[PDB]
């Protein structure tokens, strides 16, 4: 694998969004990989919904919380809509994808990266924006503004989030709060520490869409 | 305290 991957540059992932007082990161999240690998795997840059995984993922709870291994099965046992035609609307309602008619695209399988290890979900984001989560509580991380991040951070995590990228030093992040936070959206957290878990635990559970 | 959300 190369030493400098961004998905941003091959044109594989779409504007940020954000997320609001929703608990929704789970669904951003699993959907910046979506994006992602249809446009790998079909050419066409899409966007698709996050309001769909947070009325439909009866595993997950909604606003306040879920599971993006749970919003990427839905996926690839039913399907997905565009974004446009199922908007967010940052509250959870009934599921509407009926309503909605024929799904928009769909994957094959859900899988996961080996935890705690480094290389491992390096080796993944060289082939696909990963599902990836982190410890976002600490006000370091929420007052973040650009460069390097290396915490301070515990390993608490509590916010997913997409990786679309990685350099020697660091993992390229897609967060779902404003285009005004960080780097325009975007973090660069430290790695190669040698820490397990990550800096802020960003090793503990990262998963990836299948789509053939 | 801090967990999922």
């Amino acid at each position: 694998i190369p030493e400098y991957v961004d998905w941003r540059q091959k044109g594989a992932v779409t504007p940020v969004k954000n997320q609001g007082s929703c608990g929704s990161c789970w669904a951003f999240s699993a959907v910046v990989t979506i994006e992602g690998i249809i446009k790998i795997r079909t050419g066409n840059l899409n966007q698709y919904s996050e309001q769909e995984l947070l009325d439909c993922d009866r595993r997950s709870y909604g606003c306040n919380g879920g599971y993006p291994w749970s919003a990427l099965q839905l996926v690839a046992q039913y399907g997905i809509h565009y974004r446009n035609t199922y908007p967010y609307e940052g509250v959870q309602r009934y599921c509407r994808s009926r309503e909605k008619g024929p799904y928009a695209a769909k994957t094959d399988g859900v899988r996961q990266v080996q935890p705690y290890n480094q290389g491992a979900l390096l080796y993944s984001i060289a082939n696909q924006p990963v599902s990836v989560v982190l410890q976002a509580a600490g006000k370091d991380f929420q007052l973040y503004r650009g460069g390097i991040f290396v915490g301070p951070c515990g390993n608490k995590v509590d916010h997913a989030v997409a990786a679309v990228g990685y350099g020697p030093n660091y993992i390229l992040i897609k967060n779902s709060w404003g285009t005004g936070w960080g780097e325009n959206g975007y973090i660069r957290i430290k790695r190669g520490t040698g820490n397990s878990y990550g800096v802020c635990g960003l090793y503990t559970s990262s998963f990836y869409p299948v789509k053939n | 305290q801090v967990v999922a959300a």
